[PDB]
RNA sequence: GAUCGCUAUAAGAUGCACGAGAGCGAAAGCAUUUCACUCAACUGUGUCCAUUAAUCAAGAACGAAAGUUAGGGGAUCGAAGACGAUCAGAUACCGUCGUAGUCCUAACUAUAAACGAUGUCAACCAAGGAUUGGAUGAAAACCUUGUUCAGAACUUAAAGAGAAAUCUUGAGUUUAUGGACUUCAGGGGGAGUAUGGUCACAAGGCUGAAACUUAAAGGAAU
RNA sequence: UUAAUA
């Protein structure tokens, strides 16, 4: 029967929460099923940032970096390896 | 709890920790107090936890003021409780 | 061939900032009915900060100006806009604090009318100990309605070149956050945006004061 | 003269990041900030009444989405439909276009895996750590701590229960069987079907069998 | 990309 305790959401208090689109699929998740992942990466692969900073115009120049939330379904989720399918005993592991 | 207590003698301390209600013979944490005035050297009797604006009997220096739970008396006003 | 009809154009920003000239602007030469002094009206010009500046500590500034004549192979710019860098935008919203928005619409003193966008964020503490750091409803209100008083009244004072040259110095952030810490812990306070509801008048001698 | 780039406009819709096992609500549900009008709850109380209470056939408000009626709006997406691929075929999955619809107002409809698949009220009840909103001491609104009230939760159990999964703010206190009240079930199909009654503009909703058929259907775990 | 049946 239930598999998990919480029904795989986040929800408790409540009744109803909006949707959120699938970052891959497209799908419509709920808020609190989604699985979110946050990502910050440079804008500059690790192979490039030696090619930039040679010949810039500018003195020190930092480069920045580049910030989005990704939102996934559960589908979309373990097909792309974000999260894997665990033990029995080890799916209670929250941390 | 596993570990039991009199249930007839607590303590002076086990008793103050507990609910208003909740203790062996239910008793209010408030008291009746009188302020000096400020002002004039009259002291108003009134409740601790009043719920109202509290003025002098002579005038009026505001002697306390009514916020959700005990009388918030002025920085000025000084106060023995009345057994 | 395409760049046979092409001029390049000088583009000057008024005094109010150490370089004076940040690039140049193309326009095709005149024609029968196309001036090109003409076509060179409605120009947007985006530059940084840390350009006008000469130094690197206003990076995270995008400064927008537009074209009002030109002065012979010079367009003299007025200031548009700012608008904060998007990279930083997004590197200072925290996920476990809350965040403070607002906006004003303020008349300048020399007729400008700007509307003025706030951002803020509830902070941490020095021995705080719980993760999260939230706001009451009633604070947030309270927080908000201090920031909308405090910026108005710095911008209503002082004409849109005085106020900002204002915007670079820190005292605008430094003194929201230094009278809403007697609400709660803020410790981020940005002006993200700046825009131009309504263009107020002017003059070319009022420009050619702007301009040296 | 597309895609692309900058600048301007005017409607429709939406309300990112903050956004959480956090809050509110009887449930459905509720997210730009301001001002009003309301409402509810918690806490505080040497304030008042004095049983006014609990659960409730008949009956009555609210009831996601889809759907219906009549206006406005008609951006995006898109049941139907039309193309192009894939395939043995493809009326589908993939791509392009696209009507009703999606949005607002007034009136219907009254159904969902409307779920915590766990009725409402009340008593007793093993160890914790944390959190939301108060009251109260200490430490100089914010934060760190002691106590206590209310709320959504979480962890441990050699204990209690259960067919087990699992439950512990109960699914415990039950063959040592009785705290109060209401609703529902009686092997699987036929079947939520036929007929009768009633509600609705319609789709449909509420009530709702029988003949016949069959030794299994089903639940949790190895 | 495609992969029906006993």
């Amino acid at each position: 029967t239930s598999k998990r305790r919480n029904n795989g959401r986040s929800k408790k208090g409540r009744g109803h929460t909006q949707n959120v689109r699938c970052s891959h699929c497209g799908r419509c998740v709920p808020k609190d099923k989604a699985i979110k992942r946050y990502q910050i990466k440079n804008i500059v692969e690790a192979a490039a940032v030696r090619d930039i900073s040679d010949n810039s115009a500018l003195t020190k120049y930092k480069l920045p970096k580049t910030y989005m939330k990704l939102e996934y379904c559960v589908s979309c989720g373990i097909h792309g390896r974000v999260v894997r399918v665990r033990s029995r005993t080890d799916r209670r592991n929250r941390l | 709890p596993l570990i039991e207590v009199d249930l007839l003698n607590p303590t002076a301390a086990s008793e103050a920790k507990a609910h208003k209600m909740k203790r062996l013979v239910p008793t209010p944490n408030s008291y009746f107090l009188e302020i000096k005035c400020p002002k004039c050297g009259a002291t108003t009797t009134t409740f601790s936890h009043a719920h109202r604006q509290i003025l002098c009997q002579k005038c009026g220096q505001p002697l306390g003021q009514p916020t959700g739970g005990k009388l918030k008396l002025t920085q000025q006003c000084k106060f023995r409780i009345k057994k | 061939e395409p760049f046979s009809k092409k001029e390049w154009y000088n583009v000057k920003v008024p005094k109010n900032f150490k370089r004076r000239t940040v690039g140049q602007i193309v326009v095709n030469k005149t024609a029968g009915t196309r001036i090109a002094s003409e076509q060179l009206k409605g120009r947007v010009v985006e530059v940084n900060l840390a350009d006008l500046m000469e130094n690197e500590k206003f990076g995270a500034y995008n400064y927008k100006f537009k074209c009002e004549d030109v002065n012979g192979k010079d367009c003299l710019m007025i200031f548009h806009g700012l608008k904060l860098t998007t990279d930083k935008l997004r590197s200072i919203v925290k996920k476990w604090c809350t965040l403070i928005e607002t906006s004003v619409d303020v008349k300048t003193t020399d007729g400008h009318l700007i509307r003025i966008f706030c951002i803020g964020f509830t902070s941490r503490k020095s021995n705080q100990i719980k993760k999260t750091s939230y706001a009451k409803s009633a604070q947030i209100k309270k927080i908000r309605k201090i920031m909308n008083n405090l910026i108005t009244k710095e911008a209503a004072s002082r004409e849109l070149t005085q106020f900002v040259d204002y915007l670079r110095e820190n005292k605008l952030p430094k003194e929201i956050v230094a009278k809403c810490s007697k609400v709660f812990s803020m410790d981020n306070v940005y002006i993200r945006k700046v825009k131009i509801l309504k263009a107020g008048k002017i003059d070319s001698l009022k420009l050619l004061d702007q301009h040296q």
